[PDB]
């Protein structure tokens, strides 16, 4: 199946900074031009709030402060105004196939 | 706006099977995607299955595959998962999954998710 | 369209020289065998057409000589003033 | 250092070494028991001392484990294709070793690149770094990477977990020519006294012959080794000693 | 067909497990080269 | 640059193999006989005046560089890809002590030259400094041997690049022409074989510059370069028949495509030919073009239909059609003039032709002139917000164009709606197909109409009065995916005249 | 032996590496029907 390795699992990036985070899968998630991964922003006992639910897709209601970028596996999410109480545990997960796998978690500090 | 309604918490012996479902508000249950997520602390969330709520076939991931049953109402836009042989690795906080397309026929996103139940087997 | 095309191939044909010895001379006429000069050395120098093909780089003589290279279809090339 | 060094190049951009005027000894490495894979295509393993080649060229490169079948001559994929492609007539062996303890790390080891997507095929042999975004072809895009445009460089998933075929394999192609040069490196096969006149197999530069040796007055140019006949079977050799 | 025409090196260059299939593909060509030939001697010694 | 024939010239040793009293023919990269040469002349004094010019020449496969000049004003040459420090560089150099052969990646300056001077005690010209690149990084290959273009004379030299390997043959003869080559015949032995391994495209020839051109001086007291006189070829892959003597040295060759003639003795291997027909080869008309037939396309997808019709559905039940199983021609959608905006955000629509989607929908909907803009790929706006969505990520192309005279009338169109207030923006392609009131508010009235609470939908006011602003501009968002799956819908195989 | 008799359908329905088996297997095909030609057409000239 598709395994996700989340890099570089927990991060610290300063208030207002660029902060930088990567899952590549075992096998490439994109079948032709769209690509299926969704990004998630789990609370701790809160559900999961999207961030960006394809390839560069962000939903409606949400900062557009989240980025989107990446190709095949490798996926790069951008934060350049990291803001306080956003800071969370974020998952990445692949949509292509049956198995469904999320991310392991990437832990967020100031 | 969409709101989805779970049990606080739910404090269970080991070895019940029981029926977890959540309430849809704000949205037709029938047309969007069912799918199904478990929460572990300190472990990766996992996905469970899938039923289209209005004739749709089912699915399970291989590891948990007919673990637990799973089934949809239309009435009450719940769906009803039905467990078999629970133990305590197999507890975990359980989350109401909706999936959503552009075209339909793939998974394109999921739009919201209920808050989830806790099932704690404490 | 309702319409039927008759399919005949590309011409081809097997490109013969007639050079006299290597010691006589060195001008050469070539015999494009069983071509058209219309698709057809550089073309246009003395092309003369017969039977055989379309002969380039000899030109044609009324006068009959006895065969000494023989081009084919009673056509006889040979190196003479 | 050719086998056992500390490092070596990604297949995209892959070292390509001169190996001349040496004795080499192709034995100790095909017993060696560290190569899986030793499948020579032109040559023989155990026939490659008496052989004596023009010129010894070594790639190495670090592939996955699925991908070694497919660095042979006249086979398609994705690294033959567009990352290294062999000859269809090549002459020479492929040596192929687990690397899994070596350039593989706990954490995700993805300093090995593989190009994804290329414009076209690749020609045998030759060496391809451009880094140029690729379209696909529905839309044109800049330098800056885009919906329909993916830059070309992939990274190896490796992983110590990695089962076979997904685990990194070290590949060093070993490709000889005999161009009928006078040869540089070659096995070490111990030389012997010259014998004239007298019917001897005679082994010159791995020509490996059957006749009499007569001293010739034919004269033979600084650049040229060995001379010919209309069957092009050797009629006369010059002595490499 | 072959990698190499002249047999001793191939001979020289392939055990025989892989070199017999070269080795063959040199006896099928040089055996067409000969029939061929034998059958020109034969026609051109029936002329003769 | 002035042209000469070359006269039977550029044969060299093709292999380092012996042959004596063979005639044997090869193929390989050389110079074509009687080949019209161009002798470049790099600097021509006007008065002693300096006229630098070293021109870029192409490679083409090939330099058949010659000089008959003895005072060897020529010293190396320049061989690269674009004389960048990016790509690797060739350098030759040939001073008195030896030649050197120095690749690396090599930054040119704007004159690669040598600098030599003269020095009153030993009354010689010797180098004094290199001035040819200003650094030399990634540095590969040196070769270091006796000076071969120095020692009427007559400098003969092939450059070669085959396989990474570079070919240099050399051949030195005295002659009294004066600038022509000689009708003569003359081998070229290998001189070296380097293993350099770059591709060169363009050739400079490298001249020796001495002290009086180094000073800024425009006139060199001291030297002049008018006799910068040198020969540049080019060679063709052309099959040739070598001859070898007793010696192996190539007596004679002739070139086969040169005329019929040489086509004859390549095709016999013998120099002198009888009289008589010889078939040298077989003319084969080459195809002019390519010419694709295919029938009208049966399965033609009702894209006429659903673009051109009388009535369609509201923006707020916006109808989706599934365009599958049908081959599609887009070419009479982007030629038609029509539709005022015909927009592809997704793919380039003039190429929308030739791709194979596996599905396409499309989406027929009603907006307000004014909104028509508000449709767009991750755009915000009222009624992109409520009802009709479109990601970010979109590949397909908005139509739209004027619909006064389709249903627009002194009548108002209270049948079409917009969705003026709903509780939370569309997700993109979504179907909004809702009758509830959606009060909200501070406290929700329950019923039809209240205060704070108002139906959803609003009626359109569609008159010719109203203007640009407010005519209908009926809107047609067609949409393309693809599911990894075998594509069922594409554009028309193309059939040509 | 050849899985088509059309040479442009095996050089397009297959890559060349494994293509050009079939190749040689139609090439030493069509040889030898050219080679059986050419020998009877030469002893039915020899008869002629
Ligand atoms: C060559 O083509 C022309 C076309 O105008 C035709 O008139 C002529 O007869 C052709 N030659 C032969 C020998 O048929
Ligand atoms: C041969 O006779 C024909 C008769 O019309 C004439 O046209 C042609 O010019 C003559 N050719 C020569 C070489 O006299
Ligand atoms: C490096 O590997 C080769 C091949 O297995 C081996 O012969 C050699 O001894 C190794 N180097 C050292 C220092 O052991
Ligand atoms: C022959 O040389 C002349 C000038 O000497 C030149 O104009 C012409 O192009 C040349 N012909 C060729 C290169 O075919
Ligand atoms: C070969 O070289 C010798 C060297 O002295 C010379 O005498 C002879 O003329 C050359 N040619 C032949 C055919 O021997
Ligand atoms: C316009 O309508 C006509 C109906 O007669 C149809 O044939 C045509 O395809 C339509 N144009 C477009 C661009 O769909």
């Amino acid at each position: 199946d598709i395994v996700l390795t989340q890099s570089p699992a927990s991060l610290a990036v300063s208030l207002g900074q660029r902060a930088t985070i990567s899952c590549r899968a075992s096998e490439s998630v994109n079948i032709y031009g769209n690509s299926f991964m969704h990004w998630y922003q789990q609370k701790p006992g809160q559900p999961p709030k999207l961030l960006i639910f394809r390839a560069s897709n962000l939903e409606s209601g949400i900062p557009v402060r989240f980025s989107g970028s990446g190709s095949r596996t490798d996926f790069t999410l951008t934060i350049n105004p990291v803001e306080a109480d956003d800071v969370a545990t974020y998952y990445c997960h692949q949509s292509n196939e049956d198995p469904f796998t999320f991310g392991s978690g990437t832990k967020l500090e100031i | 706006q969409v709101q989805l309604q779970q049990p606080g918490a739910e404090l269970v012996k080991p070895g019940t099977s029981m029926k977890l479902s959540c309430k849809a508000s704000g949205y037709t249950f029938t047309s969007y995607w069912m799918h199904w997520v478990k929460q572990r602390p300190g472990q990766g969330l996992e996905w469970i299955g899938m039923i289209h709520p209005n004739s749709g076939s089912t699915k399970y991931n291989e590891n948990f595959k007919s673990k637990a049953t799973l089934t949809v109402d239309k009435s009450s836009s719940t769906a009803y998962m039905q467990f078999s042989s629970l133990t305590s690795e197999d507890s975990a906080v359980y989350y109401c999954v909706r999936s959503g397309s552009y075209y339909g026929t793939t998974y394109d996103y999921f739009d919201y998710w209920g808050q989830g139940t806790t099932l704690t087997v404490s | 369209t309702l319409e039927i095309l008759d399919i005949t191939p590309c011409s081809f044909g097997g490109v013969s020289v007639i050079t006299p010895g290597t010691n006589t001379s060195n001008q050469v006429a070539v015999l494009y065998q069983d071509v058209n000069c219309t698709e057809v050395y550089s073309t246009g120098s003395n092309v003369f057409q017969t039977r055989a093909g379309c002969l380039i780089g000899a030109e044609h003589v009324n006068n009959s000589y006895e065969c000494d290279i023989p081009i084919g279809a009673g056509i006889c090339a040979s190196y003479q003033t | 250092e050719v086998f056992n060094a500390t490092r070596f190049a990604s297949v995209y951009a892959w070292n390509r070494k001169r190996i001349s005027n040496c004795v080499a000894d192709y034995s100790v490495l095909y017993n060696s028991a560290s190569f899986s894979t030793f499948k020579c295509y032109g040559v023989s393993p155990t026939k490659l001392n008496d052989l004596c080649f023009t010129n010894v060229y070594a790639d190495s490169f670090v592939i996955r484990g699925d991908e070694v079948r497919q660095i042979a001559p006249g086979q398609t994929g994705k690294i033959a294709d567009y990352n290294y492609k062999l000859p269809d007539d090549f002459t020479g062996c492929v040596i192929a070793w687990n690397s899994n303890n070596l350039d593989s790390k706990v954490g995700g080891n993805y300093n090995y690149l593989y190009r994804l997507f290329r414009k076209s095929n690749l020609k045998p042999f030759e060496r391809d770094i451009s880094t140029e975004i690729y379209q696909a072809g529905s839309t044109p895009c800049n330098g800056v990477e885009g919906f329909n445009c993916y830059f070309p460089l992939q990274s190896y998933g490796f992983q110590p977990t990695n089962g076979v075929g997904y685990q990194p394999y070290r590949v060093v192609v070993l490709s000889f020519e005999l161009l009928h040069a006078p040869a540089t490196v070659c096995g070490p096969k111990k030389s012997t006294n010259l014998v004239k006149n007298k019917c001897v197999n005679f082994n010159f530069n791995g020509l490996t012959g059957t006749g009499v040796l007569t001293e010739s007055n034919k004269k033979f140019l600084p650049f040229q080794q060995f001379g010919r006949d209309i069957a092009d079977t050797t009629d006369a050799v010059r002595d490499p000693q | 067909g072959a990698i190499s025409s002249v047999l001793n090196d191939i001979l020289s260059r392939l055990d025989p497990p892989e070199a017999e299939v070269q080795i063959d593909r040199l006896i099928t060509g040089r055996l067409q080269s000969l029939q061929t030939y034998v059958t020109q001697q034969l026609i051109r010694a029936a002329e003769i | 640059p002035a042209y000469t024939n070359s006269f039977t010239r550029g044969v060299y040793y093709p292999d380092k193999v012996f042959r004596s009293s063979v005639l044997h023919s090869t193929q390989d990269l050389f110079l074509p006989f009687f080949s019209n040469v161009t002798w470049f002349h790099a600097i021509h004094v006007s008065n002693g005046t300096k006229r630098f010019d070293n021109p870029v020449l192409p490679f083409n496969d090939g330099v058949y560089f010659a000089s008959t000049e003895k005072s060897n004003i020529i010293r190396g040459w320049i061989f690269g890809t674009t004389l960048d420090s990016k790509t690797q560089s060739l350098l030759i150099v040939n001073n008195a002590t030896n030649v050197v052969i120095k690749v690396c990646e090599f930054q040119f300056c704007n004159d690669p030259f040598l600098g030599v001077y003269y020095h009153k005690n030993n009354k010689s010209w010797m180098e004094s400094e290199f001035r040819v690149y200003s650094s030399a990084n990634n540095c590969t290959f040196e070769y270091v041997s006796q000076p071969f273009l120095m020692d009427k004379n007559l400098r003969e030299f092939v450059f070669k690049n085959i396989d990474g390997y570079f070919k240099i043959y050399s051949k030195h003869t005295p002659i009294n022409l004066v600038r022509d080559l000689p009708q003569g015949f003359s081998a070229l032995e290998p001189l070296v074989d380097l293993p350099i391994g770059i591709n060169i495209t363009r050739f400079q020839t490298l001249l020796a510059l001495h002290r009086s051109y180094l000073t800024p001086g425009d006139s060199s007291s001291g030297w002049t370069a008018g006799a910068a006189a040198y020969y540049v070829g080019y060679l063709q892959p052309r099959t040739f028949l070598l001859k070898y003597n007793e010696n192996g040295t190539i007596t004679d060759a002739v070139d086969c495509a040169l005329d019929p003639l040489s086509e004859t003795k390549c095709t016999l291997k013998s120099f002198t030919v009888e009289k008589g027909i010889y078939q040298t080869s077989n003319f084969r008309v080459q195809p002019t073009e390519s010419i694709v037939r295919f029938p009208n396309i049966t399965n033609l997808c009702p894209f006429g239909e659903v673009f051109n019709a009388t009535r369609f559905a509201s923006v707020y039940a916006w109808n989706r059609k599934r365009i599958s199983n049908c081959v599609a021609d887009y070419s009479v959608l982007y030629n038609s003039a029509s539709f005022s905006t015909f927009k592809c955000y997704g793919v380039s629509p003039t190429k929308l032709n030739d791709l194979c989607f596996t599905n396409v929908y499309a989406d027929s909907f009603v907006i307000r002139g004014d909104e028509v803009r508000q449709i767009a790929p991750g755009q915000t706006g009222k009624i992109a917000d409520y009802n009709y969505k479109l990601p970010d990520d979109f590949t397909g192309c908005v139509i739209a164009w004027n619909s006064n005279n389709l249903d627009s009338k002194v009548g108002g169109n209270y049948n079409y709606l917009y969705r003026l207030f709903r509780k939370s923006n569309l997700k993109p392609f979504e179907r909004d197909i809702s009758t509830e009131i959606y009060q909200a508010g501070s406290t929700p009235c329950n019923g039809v109409e209240g205060f704070n609470c108002y139906f959803p939908l609003q009626s359109y006011g569609f008159q010719p009065t109203n203007g640009v602003g407010y005519q209908p501009y009926r809107v047609v968002v067609l949409s393309f995916e693809l599911l990894h799956a075998p594509a069922t819908v594409c554009g028309p195989k193309k059939s040509t005249n």
